[PDB]
RNA sequence: AGCCAGGAUGUUGGCUUAGAAGCAGCCAUCAUUUAAAGAAAGCGUAAUAGCUCACUGGUCGAGUCGGCCUGCGCGGAAGAU
């Protein structure tokens, strides 16, 4: 949409109301009331069981305005939400633990298909196979 | 070259006096003349000025490459002018214009009031901002840089006299 | 009378930073060097001052012609300041009844009992320009002890009945105890102020908050320096309630069968703690008792004395005070101090582990050459739960050293376990295993294996890099602006184990875990980071280490 | 201006121009990276 | 080589998550769009907001660029009636 003024996509798990210090600056860019971004998203945050980093983007406007785009959580954390542990990448090509087939990957891609125009089904399938091999995970169908 | 692909277009309102090597430009508010070197072949051809490097001085592509940039600035300097603003950041430091003289509240035991030459119409909107106006690009810097050299930008506070567009690099104490 | 001294800037800077409502009165005439007039705006009169004299003239004139319009636009904001002070001046700002000098102050004096506006005045103290002007506002804008709510003694514990007592001489006596200085003449002194009532000379003045009996001696007034004996203390004087046996911060000075106060609010915490050490051993006899008359003066001066090392560990809120109380000891208390470091638990641990160190013993002490070439193996510092700091795992090869000579080798190791090859830092809590104990008959005794074990233990430390088991304090720091990023980076120079950055309405409170061994000049360093703008807490939580690597070369 | 026999182009934005014949190297923000001999 | 010029945007890139959130460092080192973009070079820095390299995506509208070999030149080069 917009241009060289501001465009950063950063939001982490929305159970924490206070802007986490490293996220702070993406809210510390164009003069927000930080209570506004706390009161914008919580009307829909009560339709979730919190625990995963959900992303939003920030985008700005002239006087004191701003805007933001809501999407669904990415499949990268959805790989390690089902797998139990949040960080598995210790050795990529030397660990063979943990299987999920393609059927789980497409049903977490329909929620991408019902939300976004990129991150398409069949193209991300090798990169949701590619985030498996870097973590040291296996896949069979 | 790039300079050979750069001719300058004199407009109406600035008259040239081509006595060969000595050109005295009769302009809007002054007389911006430069007595160039003999490594140039000058001709106000139709309206757009064309130049040339003389033989023997084949390094005159440099010596007239100065000149192509030179006279372009002269015809636009005698008419429009240069705004050369300076930013006075000093504890108790003021600036005020009277006639052609500038005060210098410069933290000394005695005042410094230096008279400024022709080609200068100076102004001061406040104690920290000071206009300089002029016709030559050299004289609009030379009288400006002398003030700045009396109190250089101090890189521990940001103290000093500094230009409008100049951005200092102030450091931190880090010991005590 | 200085450059950059804009009067109208600073009073209109309070409305931006302090957020208050100042409406100033005495304005400025002069370009700060030829400055001659201070513009009082109620009476609209400028005041002439001394040519250079220390105080001749007070010559009042009109408003000068060089400021005839700035007096116009600023007087109309003065006479605003009573229409919104009292509701009754609202209809004569607009109706146009005259706003005289005497009428407006009757509203504004009642605007000092709620304190929404402060009254500002420009001038010079040192150039004698304004000091004679500044006194007339004090009797008309600063409140009197009989115009204020007076002494309000509540009760004790029965019921909350706050009772406004009288400001005149017709009440039971009442005072308070503060600024309780000392002297080598009578001992304790006070700078106390009586609010109402009259006392005679000689009284059984108690301190009714701490249940003690005192008698009222010879009271003395000062010119802030010189002894002038004030016999009869009237209601409102400030004097020296002398001869109090025990007295604390802010308790009552009151006759019995009278109202009684019990109030001590905001007891401070002196934060920076430095440990004073004597010069001679005759000094500690007089520096052990230094706490007596010194800490009795003020609660911004504490001594956190240890339980073991018996050194005197002081505590101040500023080192700038911990300057002065050493200089208070210097020429009058006649003390030579050696100010050093506080008692941090310095329990030498071990980074490296020595393989085998043999104590070389060979001496014909008892007739035949009493030998004793015993060898010990440096075992890792015993961790977890180990109440005994001495964990000698005597591993005699086949029970070769007899029970009689077991104390021998034990003593040697124990002696160097309590000692330290750096600055006598106990290598305690360090489990030590005996490798092999050489045993003899006529060459076996106590020294035989004691002396050997002593050297053996020390030898090992030289090739074992003993570090420093250290206590870790929970250190919080409160800093308002975005200048804490330089702090927490400089805190990262000192192993401040970070917890999180949190905010308040005005402050950004940082949470960290800092080694107590890394305290040193923490106070003076943040005071050059925070510029002194910091107000925070100090607690304790974990226990970690601090780099030493001294065995390499520093340790002989 | 520090002097040494070696002018090595050290800072990432280091200008080199031959003023008077002796080389002195021009950085932008680092005064420490400016040598003059060689 | 400069002025406009997006720095297309999956991601938090883990670990150990206290921040080691492309910018501390070890193993991977795929890329949803490939007419412009790497799981990355420094500065801003606890982290990032700010500013770029990346392709110059659109303008100028011609030459230009980094090294190898030699002819010579400069610096290196300061001494004592």
């Amino acid at each position: 949409a917009k241009k060289v003024q501001a465009y950063v996509k950063l939001q982490v798990a929305a159970g924490m109301a206070n802007p986490s210090p490293p996220v702070g600056p993406a809210l510390g860019q164009q003069g927000v009331n930080i209570m506004e971004f706390c009161k914008a998203f919580n009307a829909k945050t009560d339709s979730i069981e919190k625990g995963l980093p959900i992303p939003v983007v920030i985008t700005v406007y002239a006087d004191r305005s701003f805007t933001f785009v809501t999407k669904t959580p990415p499949a990268a954390v959805l790989l390690k939400k089902a797998a139990g542990i949040k960080s598995g990448s210790g050795k990529p090509n030397k660990d063979k633990v943990g299987k999920i087939s393609r059927a789980q990957l497409q049903e977490i891609a329909q929620t991408k298909a019902a939300d976004m125009t990129g991150a398409d089904i069949e193209a991300m399938t090798r990169s949701i196979e590619g985030t498996a091999r870097s973590m040291g995970l296996v896949v069979e169908d | 070259s790039r300079v050979a692909k750069a001719p300058v277009v004199v407009p109406a309102g600035v008259d040239v006096k081509i006595n060969g090597q000595v050109i005295t430009i009769k302009g809007k508010n002054g007389e911006l003349t430069r007595t160039l070197n003999d490594a140039v072949e000058v001709k106000h051809a139709d309206n757009t000025l064309t130049f040339g490097p003389r033989d023997g001085y084949a390094d005159g592509w440099a010596q007239a490459g100065t000149a192509r940039a030179l006279l372009n600035s002269m015809v636009i300097g005698v008419t429009e002018g240069f705004t050369k603003k300076l930013q006075l950041v000093g504890v108790g430091y003021r600036a005020a214009v009277k006639g052609n003289v500038i005060n210098l509240s410069l933290g000394f035991s005695h005042p410094v009031d230096h008279q400024l030459p022709a080609g200068i119409t100076a102004e001061c909107p406040t104690q920290t901002e000071i206009v300089l106006k002029g016709a030559d690009k050299q004289v609009i810097g030379q009288v400006a840089a002398d003030l700045r050299a009396y109190r250089r930008p101090e890189p521990y506070k940001g103290k000093g006299v500094r230009y409008a567009d100049e951005v200092v690099r102030t450091k931190e104490a880090k010991k005590k | 009378d200085r450059m950059g001294a804009n009067f109208l800037k600073v009073v209109n800077q309070i409305k931006t930073r302090l957020g208050a409502n100042p409406v100033p009165l005495q304005l400025a005439i002069g370009a700060e060097e030829h400055f001659t007039g201070v513009v009082d705006l109620v009476k609209m009169k400028a005041i002439n001052w001394n040519d250079a004299d220390q105080g001749v003239t007070f010559e009042y004139e009109d408003i000068p012609a060089d400021m005839v319009e700035l007096a116009n636009e600023w007087h109309q904001n003065l006479i605003e300041s009573a229409a919104e002070a009292s509701e009754e001046l609202m209809e004569k700002y607009l109706g146009g009844e005259e706003l005289t000098e005497a009428e407006i102050k009757g509203a504004l004096r009642q605007r000092v009992l709620n304190n929404e506006i402060i009254l500002v005045t420009c001038g010079s103290a040192f150039k004698n320009k304004g000091v004679q002007a500044m006194l007339d506002a004090v009797i008309d804008y600063l409140p009197s002890p009989v115009d204020v709510p007076a002494i309000n003694g509540i009760l004790d514990d029965g019921k909350d009945t706050p009772a406004e007592r009288h400001a005149s001489d017709d009440e039971p006596f009442s005072a308070l105890a503060f600024k309780i200085a000392t002297d080598p003449f009578v001992g304790n002194l006070t700078f106390f102020r009586v609010y109402s009532g009259v006392v005679n000379s000689g009284d059984t003045v108690l301190n009714s908050v701490k249940a003690a009996r005192e008698r009222f001696g010879r009271i003395v007034q000062m010119h802030a320096n010189k002894r002038e004996e004030i016999k009869e203390v009237r209601a409102g004087d400030i004097a020296a309630a002398i001869g109090l046996k025990d007295v604390t911060t802010g308790d009552t000075l009151c006759d019995p069968d009278a109202p009684i106060i019990l109030e001590r609010m905001e007891f401070p915490e002196p934060v920076i703690s430095i440990a004073v050490e004597p010069k001679t051993k005759a000094d500690q006899e007089k520096m052990g008792l230094a706490l007596g008359r010194l800490a009795k003066e003020d609660p911004s001066f504490r001594v956190w004395t240890d339980e073991e090392s018996n050194q005197t560990i002081i505590a101040g809120m500023g080192e700038l005070h911990l300057d002065i109380i050493v200089d208070r000891m210097k020429r009058e208390f006649n003390v030579e101090a050696n100010v050093g470091k506080p008692q941090v638990a310095y329990r030498e641990t071990i980074r490296q582990k020595v393989t085998d160190v043999e104590g070389k013993h060979a001496k014909q002490s008892g007739g035949r050459g009493q030998y004793g070439h015993v060898v010990i193996d440096m075992y890792p510092l015993e961790p977890g739960s180990n109440p005994k700091g001495y964990e000698f795992i005597n591993d005699i090869k086949g029970g070769v050293i007899p029970g009689e000579y077991i104390p021998a080798v034990d003593k040697g190791i124990q002696e160097q376990l309590k000692a330290g090859p750096l600055a006598g830092y106990p290598v305690v809590d360090m489990g030590i295993r005996l490798h092999f104990g050489s045993y003899h008959d006529v060459d076996s005794s106590e020294l035989a294996f004691k002396l050997a074990a002593s050297i053996a233990f020390k030898e090992g430390f030289k090739k074992a890099k003993p570090v420093l088991l250290e206590p870790i304090m929970k250190v919080e720091v409160e800093t308002p602006e975005e200048n804490t990023g330089d702090v927490i980076g400089d805190l990262s120079r000192r192993r401040g184990m970070l917890k999180g950055q949190e905010s308040e309405v005005t402050g950004v409170k940082i949470h960290a875990e800092v080694p107590l061994s890394e305290m040193f000049g923490y106070a003076t360093q943040l005071r050059s980071l925070t510029k002194g703008r910091a107000s925070y807490t100090m607690e304790f939580l974990k226990y970690d280490e601090a780099p030493s690597n001294v065995a390499q070369a520093v340790i002989e | 201006m520090k002097v040494r026999a070696s002018v090595k182009k050290l800072c990432r934005n280091c200008k080199i121009v031959k003023r008077d014949g002796v080389i002195r190297v021009i950085c932008s923000a680092e005064p420490k990276h400016k040598q003059r001999q060689g």
